[PDB]
């Protein structure tokens, strides 16, 4: 589901959880772009997402997640913390 | 306003073009049974061509724009154009022969 | 999902919406599927919708049209005779013009 | 910005050919203000409608707010004539 | 089933009447091939320059060629550069043409030299459409300024819109070096008068300048462009695309594209994502062929209903296909239009 991100109508009490590299149970779906989440597949992964030529935009989690968090860096919070980061990603750094 | 109203009366359907005056306009509005204050109203502004067809031929009163017939034959008298023969210059006459 | 009937059912109450009608429910409105009605023209708001007027009620019942020298009644009047005469769809029709 | 040159009023009736206007101009009263015999113009989007005054003063004003409010006369009616093409 | 042109016509008169919706515009390639300098035209389309290629350059192309056909349709510029700079990312892709390599980066060197030299063809007399375009802008003080994307590599639009002085503002700020600016994009606190101009495809005169990896446009350099239709760098394409994308999403917007082929990828998909997202947003599609030709409107308007694209011969309006009532539209055409909008502006 993507909108529901959007609209951010979520219990207060529920937090969030975003995997910026993606997991090993995400897979694609062959006759559309998916990245269905569930069992873990047999073989079939979707590890580093960086191969995909933004094919329907939008579906792809890094971009979505990236946008999540770029929103809520612009929100005027005042508290973020960071542990075992090797700021080694020029991606996460420039954002 | 001439035609007789017991005549007009009993005609089921009106093409109601543009009509400038009031007495013409009353009197058709007093000779039609299906009547929508809407559209009743719009008679003094109607274009060169629309019409509103009212009366038993139709489900409701509709304002139409009827169809032009294709261009090469319209209906046209003949009469004389008196800025061409006019125009002309006077050449002389023989009205002998016109006795 | 039938058709539309003049007449309602039920009368709205207070705090009913208020909506605008699209092209598709115009033609809903001024279309029916008889075959004695016949195209005349096109409606004023959207000139996709096809003005079926009937014939058998015009001809039958009686007709009329009225309206000032202005408006083109002349070109109205040929136009419906010329469509009601076609060849192609009435090749036995019979009008008489007390021109 | 404001109201522009030549800048009378707002509709605020419509009865298909028979449009009520509410003059906006305080005591301008001198091309001179609308007369009986002047004309009108209301652009509607791309095009403009010409029309000609009719009547101007009580006889303008809708029946209730005569009613209401008998001693205020700032009304004007307006019939249309005819619009300008492209 | 049927249209009328007329109708159309009127209420694409009432909709340009408007200040309080924003206008924006899309000068694709076909603008250009629509105004005659010499016999030939002044700028051919993308058929041409891939032509022009072809016959001017051998066998290392044809075998470019052949492995790109191997897959693929018809191709065209972007294609091939596209597929040179992938080559180029890889170091020792000088194995798959059997070339050894440093032979690519010279002939890239050479193709982009020649269409640098081919697209520099100044623009003719004030009698240019594109003067028109500009006179109809800065004609009326609408309080939503007006933003015009433009896919052409050329500058026919600069000249155009600086013969007749109007507000202008493109990204760039300076007078030296023009330092392109990412800030004063995203706060977007401009007066009103200024108009905005955004390349979405890049232009000729941008030069990438490497060392500390930073971008300037200016004077045109001997060889030195940066021509690329979306180049892969770890960016002016990303922000300038999200630019387009937040417009779009702008209430009551109307958007023209004149002379676009729809062939693109990453602009249909986001022009659908902008429709799909605000429904009051209206998109103008004017072709000038047959309407056949472009499956993707097709698609696009058979999803988005809030997509109108007219074609010379048919026309499909509101998810429903129909054909113009008794080819006809000539508004398709750039001459037409310019006419239609220099006519509008008085």
């Amino acid at each position: 589901d993507i909108r529901t991100i959007e609209e951010n109508k979520l219990p207060s009490r529920w937090s969030k959880l975003w995997k910026l590299h993606g997991s090993i149970n995400w897979q694609l779906d062959k006759q559309t772009q998916t990245i269905w989440r569930g069992t873990p597949s047999k073989g079939c992964s979707l590890i580093h997402p960086s191969h995909l030529k933004y094919d329907q935009s939008r579906k792809m989690p890094y971009l979505v997640m990236m946008d999540q968090l770029k929103l809520f860096l612009n929100q005027p919070s005042a508290i973020l913390i960071t542990c075992g980061y090797s700021y080694k990603d020029q991606h996460i750094n420039e954002v | 306003s001439e035609i007789d109203s017991t005549i007009l009366s009993q005609c089921g359907t009106l093409f109601a073009l543009r009509m400038n005056n009031s007495s013409d306009r009353n009197h058709v509005l007093g000779a039609v049974s299906d009547s929508f204050e809407g559209l009743m109203g719009m008679l003094p502004t109607l274009r060169t061509g629309e019409a509103i067809i009212i009366g038993e031929s139709v489900r409701l009163p509709m304002r139409t724009i009827i169809s032009p017939p294709p261009f090469g034959r319209r209906p046209d008298s003949l009469d004389p154009d008196v800025t061409a023969k006019w125009s002309n210059n006077r050449v002389q006459g023989d009205y002998k022969e016109v006795l | 999902k039938k058709e539309f009937e003049r007449g309602v059912s039920q009368y709205p109450t207070i705090g009913d919406k208020v909506h605008i009608v699209t092209e598709p429910d115009l033609k809903k409105i001024y279309g029916t599927q008889n075959k004695k009605y016949i195209s005349l023209g096109n409606i004023a708001s959207v000139d996709s919708i096809p003005a079926l007027v009937n014939i058998d009620t015009l001809v039958t019942r009686h007709s009329a049209v009225l309206g000032s020298t202005g408006s083109g009644k002349s070109t109205t009047v040929t136009s419906i005779l010329q469509r009601i005469s076609d060849m192609s769809q009435f090749p036995s029709a019979r009008i008489i013009v007390f021109d | 910005m404001t109201e522009a040159s030549t800048y009378i009023g707002t509709v605020q009736d419509v009865n298909g050919a028979n449009i009520r206007v509410v003059l906006d101009i305080n005591t301008i009263s001198s091309y001179r203000i609308g007369q009986i015999g002047s004309f009108v113009r209301i652009p509607i989007g791309y095009i403009n409608l010409f029309g000609i005054v009719s009547q101007v003063g009580a006889g303008a004003v809708p029946d209730k707010l005569l009613e209401v409010e008998p001693y205020g006369h700032r009304w004007i009616s307006v019939q249309l004539v005819g619009e300008e093409g492209i | 089933s049927y249209y009328d042109t007329t109708q159309q016509l009127s209420l694409l008169k009432h909709v340009l009447s408007e200040d309080k919706r924003p206008i924006a515009f899309i000068i694709a390639a076909g603008c250009p091939v629509s105004i005659r300098h010499n016999d030939a035209p002044l700028i051919p389309d993308v058929a041409g320059l891939t032509r022009k290629i072809s016959d001017s350059f051998d066998s290392l192309l044809m075998k470019i060629i052949q492995n790109l056909k191997t897959t693929i349709p018809n191709p065209t510029i972007e294609d091939i550069l596209s597929y040179i700079r992938l080559l180029q990312q890889i170091p020792m892709s000088g194995k798959i043409h059997d070339v050894e390599n440093s032979v690519i980066n010279a002939l890239e060197e050479s193709i982009c030299e020649l269409i640098e030299e081919e697209v520099n063809v100044d623009l003719p007399g004030n009698a240019t459409p594109y003067h028109k375009i500009a006179a109809w802008i800065n004609s009326i003080n609408r309080e939503h300024q007006v933003e015009i994307f433009t896919t052409n590599y050329d500058l026919l639009m600069e000249q155009a819109l600086e013969e007749l002085n109007v507000p202008y503002f493109d990204g760039f700020v300076g007078s030296k070096r023009a330092f392109f600016d990412i800030r004063t994009i995203e706060e977007n606190k401009l007066p009103s008068r200024w108009s905005k101009l955004w390349k979405l495809h890049g232009s000729i005169n941008w030069q990438l300048d490497k060392q500390t990896q930073t971008i300037w446009r200016g004077t045109p350099s001997k060889g030195c462009s940066l021509i690329h239709p979306s180049h892969l760098k770890y960016m002016p394409y990303l922000v300038m695309m999200d630019q387009l994308k937040l417009f779009l999403n702008q209430p009551s917007a109307i958007l023209i594209t004149c002379g676009y082929s729809y062939k693109d990828q990453h602009i249909n998909e986001v022009l659908s994502q902008g429709l799909q997202t605000n429904p009051n947003a209206l998109i103008y599609g004017l072709q000038y062929d047959v309407l056949e030709n472009y499956q993707e409107a097709k698609d696009m308007a058979l999803k988005r209903s809030n997509l109108i694209l007219l074609a010379k011969d048919r026309a499909i309006i509101g998810k429903k296909e129909g054909e113009w009532k008794p080819l006809f539209f000539k508004l398709g055409d750039f001459q037409h239009l310019a006419s239609f909008l220099e006519e509008i502006s008085q």
